[PDB]
């Protein structure tokens, strides 16, 4: 969060006015509550699961412009997160197929699993 | 004489019996003449690359994929393959079954299958679209996506990963037709997983698994369903049986007695008792815009179609696959169908219409 | 089927490859003791799984009336093939009785043979 809060709202940007929703089941730490509240005007965070549609609801996800997947790039078991994250974009396109996804693989295979998905 | 009745409730069918209005030498079967039975063949007789399942023409048949290994349990394909090699089906209207998967898995259960007569293999991965494309997904009558790795992941998030990507692969294809016209069953694990198989429904965590549209439209099956089979198997001990002789193809316990002596489903000589086997019913769907009732389908009544098909055919009809949008204003496109069993006698007909009906052999 | 056995022994045994070695040299030098007859002999047959009998037959190479049917115990068309029913003993062994971990089911193998028979 701390390197995307970098390269997302770095001044040499122009006058951004997006804000930035997150999204985890797990509930944060005091590091990142701190953090959040030094971004206390662009930055909401919300504990859900993507998977659960209501969580989903909850985010706004059908209003919102974009939605980012990040992932553990250094996850013990590739294919396992690869998994995890074309499970997220099934589930985020379950709900709302009009969503633009940006997402991180780590093979290329799993990447095109992901143009068989029909939305 | 015991009557298996389909009713609401039991103090309805306490009614069923308080009414008096008053006060040559071939082996073309097996040992028992339940089944076709053919020659043990081997596993490179059925095996197909992707040239040779290219091709042999196959229209009307059965794609089994398969989400195997070397180390997953055992499936039981044999009671998958034996309900579609009833000898109530002429050998014409058998149906071809392809396996899509990895060998390994294959090699270790085509011991049992291996007596069936148009069994298939292609050794490939059912998310590879190449090997769906070669056995020409878009002209099966069914294509069931299992998975035998349905118990030993642990992750309890992507259980259902492999059979949800494969069912959302196949939705997605296009042939020179789109691919969401293609019946697939999905057999699932956890049954929250439901939501994703559909694009259109409107999920919803809360909702059983019966309420939810790809079950009601039968894309889906879970086992969570047949919880319910120990009760009713309990308070009426020949409901089981029923089912096994509706479900497996008529398996009486003359096959069990075979299957715990010999562990092996054997041909026979052909007897006339044994072609007496072959007088069990069919069930099967009847289109209701070409055949001798389809002058029926004018906004007209179920039971007229019941009594007449009865009549004439001696043909039972449980109930209708309508389509989903059929009551619907506006003409859409989704050829999903969804299932009503057992309409009153007064239940109007929509023409574009599919009946379940139990066949008899003739 | 073809060779008619009676007044033989009959040693089914629930092996493996990973299972310890039970030792059937013990077992069958007693019955192959020198204060009987070369007629007075009892043939010895040993239904189970050929690769842990692979692992013990260089102990019981040199004894003259043994027999192997790389079956399955709990098969009933091989204690048919076996003539079970003329046998003077069945003997019903399993090397997994030291690597189960359950303290429930370590005799299930073993006791769903024996019914199998009784039945
Ligand atoms: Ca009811
Ligand atoms: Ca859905
Ligand atoms: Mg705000």
């Amino acid at each position: 969060v701390s390197n995307f809060l970098k390269d997302f709202l770095h001044k040499d940007r122009d006058d951004v006015n997006v804000e930035i929703v997150f999204l985890h089941n797990i509930s944060p730490n005091l590091e990142l509550e701190a953090l959040f509240k030094r971004h206390f005007t662009q930055v909401e965070f919300y504990q859900g699961s993507v998977l659960n549609p209501h969580d989903l609801a909850r985010v706004k996800i059908e209003s919102a412009d974009a939605c980012l997947i990040l992932a553990n790039k250094y996850c013990a078991d590739p294919d396992a997160e690869d998994a995890s994250n074309i499970m997220r974009v099934i589930s985020i396109k379950n709900y709302h197929p009009k969503i633009r996804i940006i997402t991180q693989m780590l093979q290329y295979h799993n990447k095109a699993h992901l143009l068989n998905i029909p939305s | 004489t015991l009557g298996f009745f389909i009713a609401s409730d039991a103090k309805e069918v306490k009614r069923a019996f308080f009414y008096c209005k008053a006060c040559s030498n071939v082996k073309k079967y097996d040992s028992t003449g339940m089944f076709h039975w053919c020659a043990p063949k081997e596993i490179e007789k059925v095996i197909l690359t992707r040239s040779e399942a290219a091709m042999t023409v196959l229209s009307g048949h059965v794609v089994v994929c398969i989400f195997g290994d070397v180390s997953s349990a055992l499936i039981g394909l044999r009671n998958l393959v034996m309900p579609l090699r009833a000898s109530n089906f002429h050998y014409h209207e058998l149906k071809h079954i392809v396996f899509v998967g990895s060998i390994e898995y294959l090699k270790r259960e085509w011991e049992t299958l291996h007596n069936f007569p148009k069994v298939s293999i292609l050794p490939g991965t059912p998310l590879s679209r190449a090997d769906l494309r070669a056995v020409n997904i878009n002209l099966c009558d069914m294509c069931v996506i299992l998975s035998a790795n349905q118990n030993n992941i642990d992750d309890t998030s992507l259980q259902d990963k492999e059979c949800i990507l494969a069912s959302l692969n196949i939705k997605s294809m296009q042939f020179d037709t789109t691919g969401v016209n293609i019946p697939i069953i999905t057999e699932l694990v956890n049954d929250t997983n439901v939501q994703f198989l559909d694009q259109d429904d409107d999920d919803d965590p809360d909702t059983e698994l019966y309420l939810t549209q790809p079950f009601a439209c039968g894309t889906a099956f879970a086992v969570s369903v047949l919880d319910s089979l120990m009760s009713a198997t309990y308070f009426n001990d020949n409901i089981l049986t029923l089912i096994r002789t509706l479900v497996t193809g008529g398996a009486t316990p003359e096959l069990e007695a075979l299957i715990a002596e010999e562990n092996a489903l054997r041909g026979g000589y052909s007897t006339p008792q044994t072609l007496a086997n072959r007088d069990r019913c069919r069930v099967a769907q009847l289109a209701l815009l070409d055949g001798p009732f389809a002058d029926l389908g004018d906004g007209g009544c179920y039971g007229d179609l019941f009594c007449k098909a009865l009549k004439t055919y001696n043909m039972l009809c449980f109930g209708i696959y309508r389509l989903r949008d059929a009551h619907l204003s506006t003409p859409s496109q989704c050829t999903k169908r969804y299932v009503i069993t057992n309409p009153p006698y007064e239940f109007e007909l929509v023409p574009t219409d599919l009946i379940f009906c139990l066949m008899q052999f003739d």
